[PDB]
């Protein structure tokens, strides 16, 4: 890991994955489950109303 | 001077809402409390009637329960109509029906004060309450003393025939207000006294209070009339109590003064009241945070969630 | 009109007897509201999504 200035590919890829994963935790919670709770009520209301 | 009434009306609307928020809504805004002795108490009821329009009062009254009068400026409204808040959506045209019902409650006789709402273009919006006047009797004073203590604006009335020292109203207003800073006095039944006799009473230094006293004689088209007589009568002794005389009288100036005072004192309690409401909003918001993480929910979301479940289940 | 009543009436019965047997061959006369169709489809979509 210590040759981090010698392997910018490996480093930048690791920076990308971490950001992706912690970004992914908030994304799941805040967006995904919100989607699982609102989506069926929204489909029912809007279908019946349509 | 419409910008001027309007501030009061929104304030009284606010008085009614703080009133109606919930169980812990200990908090409120003040309003006029009216107290008078027996001859003085008759004078008070008559005056209050004289003040906007004729209304069921007097005859025999238990006076067991207070009556909260909340008034509304009524521009664009053509019928003298007054309604009961609990008696929802019911509007009364003739005040004789108001006399039969509110008197039917007086003989029904809890200690709950009936709220009233009356709309008339002639009346300026106000917010007075009339509790039983001093004359079982211990029970009655317990209530009066209560109501008066807290910083309401207190309206004492006094019959001219009785001396000032004698009357319970003014003396109790001096029991709960030694500085007389929050209390105005009305001298009633003043048509049967010499003008010297009016200057004795309308102006005194023996028991002086801010906001002064207001002498007035109170007793269809009755409004206009009580108005035309008040204009006409000072004419006999225009000097003794007319413009620039130190005393103040007649219904129009008194109503001006009441507006002003209500507007002043309410404006005053407004900051601390508002502080209090903010405290009760902060509490409720934080509970929303510790419980349910402040996340939204409608009953329709809850039922839809459960029905999607039950359907996968049954399949 | 009365004299044409007997001939017109049978002829309506004929058209109806045909329609009824077409209901019998097609769909096996099983009853159907639009709502009963939309309900079945919606209950399938809700199991799929969840």
């Amino acid at each position: 890991l210590t040759n981090k200035y010698y392997c910018p590919e490996v480093f930048l890829d690791a920076v990308a994955t971490k950001l992706a994963q912690t970004a992914v935790l908030f994304l799941n919670v805040e967006m995904l489950n919100d989607f699982y709770v609102r989506f069926p009520r929204e489909v029912e209301a809007k279908l019946h109303e349509h | 001077d419409d910008n001027m009434m309007f501030i009061t009306k929104k304030m009284i609307e606010i008085r009614n809402l703080l009133q109606k928020v919930g169980q812990g809504s200990t908090v409120t805004l003040p309003s006029i409390v009216v107290i008078g002795s027996q001859s003085s108490g008759k004078s008070s009821v008559l005056e209050a009637i004289v003040g906007h329009e004729f209304l069921p009062k007097g005859s025999n009254m238990i006076t067991r329960r207070p009556i909260e009068l909340t008034l509304v400026n009524d521009p664009e409204a053509k019928v003298d109509y007054g309604e009961f808040p609990d008696l929802g959506l019911a509007r009364v045209t003739d005040f004789s029906l108001i006399q039969k019902t509110l008197t039917e409650l007086n003989q029904s006789v809890t200690d709950d004060p009936i709220r009233l709402t009356i709309h008339s273009p002639n009346i300026p919006d106000l917010s007075l309450i009339d509790l039983p006047g001093y004359i079982l009797k211990r029970k009655i004073t317990e209530l009066c003393d209560k109501y008066i203590r807290g910083p309401n604006i207190i309206l004492a009335i006094s019959a001219a025939d009785t001396d000032l020292a004698n009357s319970t109203a003014l003396q109790a207003s001096r029991r709960v207000d030694p500085r007389g800073e929050r209390t105005i006095g009305v001298i009633t039944k003043m048509d049967l006294v010499e003008p010297e006799k009016g200057a004795a009473i309308l102006s005194d230094r023996q028991y002086p209070l801010k906001l002064g006293y207001v002498g007035v004689i109170s007793k269809g088209n009755l409004l206009a009339s009580i108005n035309r007589n008040e204009k006409n009568y000072f004419g006999s002794h225009p000097t003794e109590f007319g413009p620039d005389s130190g005393v103040s009288t007649g219904v129009m100036t008194l109503r001006k003064k009441l507006l002003q005072v209500l507007e002043q004192q309410m404006s005053s309690k407004l900051n601390e009241t508002t502080e209090a409401i903010q405290r009760e909003l902060e509490e409720t918001t934080y509970q929303f945070k510790v419980q349910y993480n402040e996340q939204p929910m409608s009953a329709e979301s809850y039922l839809a969630a459960s029905l999607d479940d039950f359907k996968h289940q049954f399949h």
